[PDB]
């Protein structure tokens, strides 16, 4: 969907041309009565890497920050500043746990991910031995809600879809885990 | 110098790549010419062109050059008008549909949902650059070709439109690139045989190739539309459909051949584990490799619509509106009908992912 | 529309006019002047001043009419009954 | 999706079509240095139509019956 | 310039004019709707839109046989 | 009832809640009039065009002239080429006012 | 994006083939670009006068009522 | 007999598809990744010492909203729109860079300018008839008129 | 600079000055294009390709009937105009082109914003062709009634037999 909006940015300047769109900047922060909060500063493939690790760890905080939001009849935004900072908070502990412990796994999959258009289809191998490293030193599993434990397709061990380009750093680090850790 | 020109470069980057793409699909062009009476001699047991460059090499050249060295004929030079506007419109029809022809994934230079509409409607205007030259013109053989264009384009138009459909509802994507992607595992060719001859012999009518060549059948209108043509305006159409040709081509290859997807995924494997991804080598090799498997493929159609040219004779333009509308349209509508059922009934409807 | 729009009188006038153009033998031409006698035309001029009355009324003699006619009186009446405008273009009645 | 890289092609595309034109205007050898038979408005021989050989009735905008208009 | 109909100059001296003078009016009120709702992000009326395409587009086939009969017509002695 | 305002992804767009609460007061049989559904009617119609809003913002405008304020030291600061959103501008500790790459993501 | 390519081309052959004709609205066109980017505000005092002589709410006419209403509020408090 | 003098201009058009993909599987790539490095020349260009080695960025392709979403995110965040950053936490920047694209909403000039198309009953009331504007001005004039109460 | 503004100004002094029919379908084409490229930036791409899938084919076929009826009638019928009198009456209507006199609306700048609860983002086509088929099916299949009677009509008027 590259359907022009007025929210974010268009497909071309000759776009913002038509449109005189002028790009505005804020110089305020936020009132010294809502307390700071540090904001995430993972990129994008760094987010779609742990998405299903943020979920596992702040499941509690992702529901309850969306229960406010649903309760809250329309003033979703101001009610719900304290739920909306303990979800910041829970996800950059992820990641934060991520770097000290899975830093080579991570990162070895969301450059896969940057490498492969962002699929998760292309980078099995990667995930694979991220999927380990987390659940043995954080005891956080990937799972795939509404389905059978056995159904899910990055479990699956013959996908019909696979990638046309291998990443090289993947196959490398997937062949000495295998050998290695399956004597 | 020195750091003032390795930002000018980055300045103007993206421009020399436009510029190289550019120069891809001309050489192509510029070669099928040449090609085609290569392989039209060898069928019909002469040469072809060997005598303009080495090897015939430069056959080409020679053919744009003189002709760009040609005096242009028109009633007077203001008329510069009516002999060009129709040759341009016809060239920037057919340019403009190589922006979403990917040479890769994401190697585009016009990426959208919508590229499926795009190339079908910027196609449906070069038609438009062909009736133009029978501008109220006085030349009775200009006249009756403009009559048998716009016949032509009737026959194959409902036709080549629904068989792309077929693929899209198939893909249930608009988005060329996620068409070549969906052919991973299957290529179309297998499951959709007929389509892929359908859309063939409406890709021969389209770009007015024989033997559907009604609209500049030597042996009926002299020279069709162009009969009044000479030096710039005969090489833009002349051009334009030359282009036309390797865009269908490649065209056919995408849709059923998986496009630039390697015919052995072992052997792609093998050539790039050669290569370190570390170095801007790999992707100097991944993409010749990528775009050397939908030149494959291209190639075989451009030597199809060569190889049918010595191959068959010339049918009536009115016996091609009653092949199109009586059979080729019952079919397709048909397959259309047919494909959504057996993929409701295994509950296989198809998603974008 | 499509209707004639001559009057005896008119047609009379520009038949006057037309047969002044040529050398005839008496300017005073009316409705009895015959073209032989009165105005002293042979075969070939006759045939000359009705094709030339032709051209001003956008009409056509046929062979028998143009044959037996003596008077101006007779061109006259010819012109009035056969006259007709020329069929326009659809463009032209409808817009 | 960004569509700059496609603005700059539509561009050259629209600029490269007057090239091939504007190279035949001023590649070709004037006039004079060929035979020299003038300009091609006064060549009305040449910028006549084309009958094979013979001319005949001009119906440029005389009406044309098309046995295919219901199609 | 609107009020003192302008617009009647712009017309040809052709009936086929007539026929371009309409699509060219009902497609300006195609253009507004997509403005509509491209602005209010609304998809109803883009479904409105691509409805008074193909509507539209019903009305020039009508017209143009219509048209085509009454050449026809003029032209129908075809003694030859 | 037939659903309107429908969002470019098949849910409701920012309007619809608006238009929503509007129905939903109209179609309550406890009011006797249509006085007390007046106030939605204005914020749905606020949704959409945003006509008094912007009527708000040409007093500020016009206000703010008359008080000899410079439009540049109360406004915010913007930019209009997409390209030139420079690192410098987004405040990047090494930011560059190098321009910043658009063509192709 | 069609007349993207086609423009280069429609405007170079309308002045081979009628140069005045294109001058006069070539020049029009620029003569109304450089008001607007100059800000000499000819075309502003056109829509002016025409929304002024047809009775529609004018740009003085909206900021006339805010004056009167800021003098009424101000004597109200006062 | 295979002649090879036929197969000459099939291997220079296969060239001819190399050239485009070549260059532009490369180039792309190589643009993406330099950009990715940091928000200034000295790194795009200069590569450190103790670096590792480069890892490449492929073009994206069938992009939705979200995706654009990211990209003016990353932007914020690395000074390009496929910046690369798995920090846990962000700059102090990233709090006020916010970028709010504020534009016009008026008709398509061709909807205004069209000789043709501009003509219709409810165009020329919107244009010369006041008894839209007037009516809706009273809105505008009740928000100032109920400030005070 | 707004290059719109040009074009339009071109296709209006050719609309005034058009005599025969050529030149009467050639004005079509010479406004569908300014609708698809307008339409292509700003607003909607999705119905700038439509446009130009739809009408363009119309065109062809609004072409080949323009064959069949040229009778030489403006060929040589004469038009008088004036140079000046064109100029004069396209430079009043460039005066005026506020199609609404709401000027806040017209000169306020507003924007939106984004939010993240549509994880499922799909194009604008998919949500038309979810509510066509789904929510106003009957609109969609009284539109194929209508596509059969123009075949039924077409066939009728156009038959001689
Ligand atoms: C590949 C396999 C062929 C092979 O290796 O040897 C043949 C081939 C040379 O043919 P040849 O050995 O001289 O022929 C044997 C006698 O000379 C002459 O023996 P012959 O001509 O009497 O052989 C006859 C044979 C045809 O000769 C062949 O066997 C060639 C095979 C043709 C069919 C497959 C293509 O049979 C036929 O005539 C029927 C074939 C056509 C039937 C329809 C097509 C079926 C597929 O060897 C090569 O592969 C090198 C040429 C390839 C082109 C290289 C340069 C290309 C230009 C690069 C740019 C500069
Ligand atoms: C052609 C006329 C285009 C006039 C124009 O304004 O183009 C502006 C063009 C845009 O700048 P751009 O090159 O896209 O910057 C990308 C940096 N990464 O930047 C330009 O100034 C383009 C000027 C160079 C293009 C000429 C062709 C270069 C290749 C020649 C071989
Ligand atoms: C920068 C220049 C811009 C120029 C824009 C207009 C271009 C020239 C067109 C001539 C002007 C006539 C149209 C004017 C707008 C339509 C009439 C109208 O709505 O009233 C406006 C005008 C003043 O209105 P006012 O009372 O001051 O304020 C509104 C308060 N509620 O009330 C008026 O008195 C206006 C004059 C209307 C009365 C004379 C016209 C009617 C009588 C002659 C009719 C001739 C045509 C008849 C056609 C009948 C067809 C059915
Ligand atoms: C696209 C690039 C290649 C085409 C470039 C040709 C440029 C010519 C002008 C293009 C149209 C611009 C808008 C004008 C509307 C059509 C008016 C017209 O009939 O064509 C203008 C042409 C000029 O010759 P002229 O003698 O001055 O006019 C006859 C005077 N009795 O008089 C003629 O009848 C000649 C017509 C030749 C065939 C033109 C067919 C229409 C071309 C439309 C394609 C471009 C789309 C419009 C782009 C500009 C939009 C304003
Ligand atoms: C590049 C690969 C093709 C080269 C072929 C070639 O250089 O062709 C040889 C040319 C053309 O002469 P010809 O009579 O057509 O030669 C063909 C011989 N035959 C007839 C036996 C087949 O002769 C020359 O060298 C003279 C000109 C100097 C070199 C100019 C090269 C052309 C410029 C464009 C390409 C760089
Ligand atoms: C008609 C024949 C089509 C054809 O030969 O093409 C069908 C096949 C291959 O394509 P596939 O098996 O359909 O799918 C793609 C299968 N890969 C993954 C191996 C590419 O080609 C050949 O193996 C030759
Ligand atoms: C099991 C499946 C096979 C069933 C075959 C039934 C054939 C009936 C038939 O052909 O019916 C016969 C009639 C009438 O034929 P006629 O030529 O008027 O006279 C018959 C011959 N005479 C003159 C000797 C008597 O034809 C029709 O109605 C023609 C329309 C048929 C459908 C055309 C469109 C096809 C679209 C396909 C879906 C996309
Ligand atoms: C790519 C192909 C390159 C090879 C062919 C180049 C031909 C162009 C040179 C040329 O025409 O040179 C000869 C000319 C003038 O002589 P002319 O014949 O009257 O010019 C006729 C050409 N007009 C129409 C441009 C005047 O000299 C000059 O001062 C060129 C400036
Ligand atoms: C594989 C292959 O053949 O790739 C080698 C290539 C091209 O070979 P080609 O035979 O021209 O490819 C044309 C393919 N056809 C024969 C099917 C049309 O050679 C080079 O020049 C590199």
């Amino acid at each position: 969907s590259s359907t022009h909006t007025n929210d974010s940015l268009n497909s071309s300047n000759y776009v913002d041309k038509l449109k005189d769109t002028h790009f505005v900047f804020e110089n305020d922060k936020l009132p010294s009565e809502i307390p700071d909060v540090e904001e995430v500063g993972a990129t994008t493939a760094p987010l779609l890497s742990a998405a299903y690790f943020i979920g596992a760890k702040c499941q509690d905080y992702n529901d309850d920050f969306m229960l406010c939001q649903k309760e809250a009849k329309g003033n979703g935004p101001i009610d719900c500043l304290k739920e909306g900072r303990r979800v910041t908070r829970c996800a950059s502990g992820v990641l934060k746990d991520l770097n000290t412990h899975c830093s080579d796994e991570f990162r070895l999959h969301w450059q896969c991910l940057s490498f492969s258009n962002l699929e998760y289809k292309n980078c099995r191998k990667a995930e694979s031995l991220l999927n380990k490293c987390v659940f043995e030193k954080m005891n956080l599993v990937k799972k795939i809600p509404g389905i059978p434990e056995d159904r899910q397709i990055h479990l699956k061990q013959n996908p019909v879809l696979k990638p046309v380009a291998l990443h090289q750093d993947s196959e490398v680090a997937f062949k000495k885990a295998q050998n290695e850790n399956s004597i | 110098m020195l750091n003032n020109l390795f930002d000018f470069i980055e300045y103007i980057e993206y421009w020399l790549i436009i510029v190289a793409f550019v120069a891809s699909v001309l050489i192509v062009v510029a070669y099928l010419t040449v090609a085609e009476r290569k392989t039209m001699g060898y069928m019909q047991r002469r040469l072809g062109p060997n005598a303009v460059g080495y090897y015939g090499v430069l056959m080409a050249v020679a053919d744009a050059l003189k002709l760009l060295s040609k005096e242009i004929v028109l009633p007077h030079n203001g008329d510069i008008i009516y002999v060009m506007s129709g040759p341009l419109i016809s060239l920037f029809s057919v340019l403009l549909s190589w922006a979403v022809i990917p040479f890769g994934p994401g190697l585009s230079l016009l990426d959208s949902e919508y590229s499926i509409i795009y190339l079908l409607a910027s196609g449906s205007i070069g038609v438009f650059g062909t009736v133009i030259v029978g501008w109220m013109s006085n030349s009775k053989y200009t006249v009756l070709a403009t009559v048998r264009t716009t016949a032509q384009l009737i026959s194959y138009e409902l036709v080549l439109t629904t068989v792309v459909f077929i693929i899209a509802l198939i893909v249930s994507s608009l988005n060329i690139n996620v068409i070549i992607e969906s052919q991973y595992n299957i290529w179309y060719i297998i499951p959709f045989f007929p389509l892929c001859l359908i859309f063939f012999i409406s890709a021969l009518a389209e770009t007015a190739r024989p033997p559907f060549d009604n609209v500049e059948a030597e042996s009926e209108l002299v020279s069709g539309h162009m009969t009044e043509l000479s030096a710039s305006p005969f090489v833009i159409f002349f051009l334009s459909e030359y282009c036309s040709m390797v865009l269908m081509s490649t065209l056919t290859a995408i849709f059923f051949f998986g496009g630039y997807l390697p015919f052995s995924n072992t052997i792609h494997h093998l050539i790039l584990n050669l290569f370190d991804q570390h170095s801007i080598y790999y992707f100097i090799i991944e993409g010749i490799l990528l775009s050397g498997y939908l030149a494959i493929k291209a190639n075989f159609f451009m030597f199809s619509f060569v190889w049918i040219r010595a191959a068959a004779p010339r049918l009536r333009y009115d016996l091609l509106i009653l092949f199109c509308w009586y059979v080729l349209l019952p079919i397709v509508f048909a397959i259309v009908v047919f494909a959504p059922g057996i993929l409701y009934c295994f509950d296989a409807l198809p998603v974008i992912i | 529309q499509s209707a004639s729009t001559l009057t005896k009188e008119d047609v009379l006038t520009r038949s006057v006019s037309v047969l002044r153009g040529f050398e005839v033998k008496t300017k005073d031409i009316d409705l009895q002047t015959t073209f032989v006698q009165d105005l002293g035309m042979d075969s070939l001029d006759l045939n000359d001043a009705l094709v030339a009355l032709e051209e001003e009324f956008d009409v056509v003699f046929d062979d028998k009419t143009a044959n037996e006619i003596k008077t101006v009186g007779e061109v006259v009446d010819f012109v009035l009954a056969n006259y007709l405008p020329t069929e326009q273009s659809i463009n032209h009645t409808i817009r | 999706m960004l569509q700059d890289l496609f603005n700059n092609y539509v561009i050259l595309v629209g600029i490269l079509g007057l090239i091939f034109l504007g190279v035949n205007y001023f590649i070709v050898e004037s006039p004079r240095m060929d035979e020299n038979n003038g300009n091609i408005s006064d060549y009305i021989e040449k910028s006549g139509p084309f009958e094979c050989g013979f001319s005949s009735f001009e119906q440029s905008h005389n009406p044309i019956p098309i046995a295919f208009i219901l199609v | 310039m609107d009020l003192i109909l302008l617009m009647l100059v712009a017309v040809g001296l052709n009936i086929i004019d007539i026929y371009i003078m309409i699509e060219i009016l009902i497609m300006g009120c195609t253009v507004n709707t997509i403005y509509s709702a491209s602005l209010d992000n609304d998809m109803i009326g883009l479904i409105y839109s691509l409805i008074q395409i193909i509507i539209a587009g019903v009305e020039s086939a009508i017209g143009l046989s219509i048209l085509v009969n009454y050449n026809r017509i003029r032209n129908s002695e075809e003694i030859e | 009832a037939p659903l309107q305002q429908v969002g470019r992804h098949g849910g409701p767009n920012k309007c619809f809640g608006e238009f929503q609460r509007v129905v939903e007061c109209m179609t309550n049989a406890k009011h006797d009039s249509y006085e007390p559904c007046n106030n939605l009617k204005n914020d749905y119609l606020e949704c959409r065009k945003h006509k008094v809003e912007r009527y708000k913002a040409f007093l500020m405008q016009k206000h703010a002239e008359e008080l000899g304020k410079d439009p540049e030291e109360i406004g915010a600061p913007f930019v209009r080429k997409r390209r030139f959103l420079t690192s410098k501008t987004l405040g990047l500790v090494d930011g560059d006012d190098y321009e910043i790459g658009v063509e192709k993501i | 994006p069609y007349l993207v390519a086609f423009r280069p081309a429609v405007l170079v052959f309308f002045f081979i083939r009628q140069p005045i004709g294109a001058g006069l609205l070539a020049g029009g066109f620029l003569f109304w670009q450089a008001d607007r980017h100059f800000n000499f505000g000819i075309r502003d005092n056109i829509h002016n006068f025409k929304q002024t002589i047809l009775g529609f709410p004018t740009q003085a006419s909206k900021w006339e009522t805010f004056k009167q209403v800021d003098a009424q509020k101000r004597a109200q408090l006062v | 007999m295979i002649p090879f003098e036929a197969l000459i201009p099939y291997a220079i058009m296969f060239a001819g598809f190399c050239l485009g993909g070549g260059v532009m599987n490369s180039a792309i790539t190589a643009d993406i990744t330099k950009r990715a490095r940091g928000p200034n020349q000295e790194i795009k260009r200069n590569v450190g010492e103790d670096e590792g080695p480069r890892n490449y960025t492929k073009p994206r392709y069938n992009t939705d909203q979200w995706d654009k979403y990211f990209a003016v995110r990353d932007l914020r965040l690395t000074g390009s729109l496929r910046g690369q950053s798995d920090n846990a936490v962000a700059e102090e920047s990233f709090k006020t860079n916010s970028i709010q694209p504020y534009s016009n909403t008026r008709r398509p000039w061709v909807l205004r300018r069209h000789i043709i198309m501009k003509n219709s009953p409810t165009k020329w009331a919107r244009k010369y008839s006041s008894r839209r504007d007037e009516r809706e001005q009273e809105i505008k004039d009740d928000y100032i008129r109920g400030m005070g109460e | 600079m707004n290059l719109e503004i040009l074009d339009l100004s071109i296709l209006g002094f050719y609309s005034l000055i058009s005599s025969n029919s050529f030149e009467s379908i050639a004005i079509l084409v010479a406004t569908i294009m300014p609708v698809i490229t307008e339409l292509w930036y700003n607003y909607s791409q999705l119905f700038a390709l439509l446009y130009t899938l739809i009408y363009v084919g119309a065109v062809v076929i609004l072409f080949v009937f323009i064959l069949s009826v040229i009778n030489e009638k403006e060929e040589y019928e004469y038009e008088y105009s004036g140079l000046f009198i064109l100029i004069l009456v396209l430079l009043l209507d460039d005066l005026d082109d506020n199609e609404s006199n709401d000027n806040d609306y017209n000169n306020v700048y507003i924007t939106d914003y984004a939010d993240w609860f549509n994880n499922y983002n799909e194009s604008d086509l998919s949500v038309i062709g979810n509510l066509l088929f789904t929510e106003y099916a009957l609109l969609l299949l009284i539109i194929s009634f209508i596509l059969l009677m123009s075949i039924i009509g077409l066939i009728l008027i156009v038959k001689k037999d």
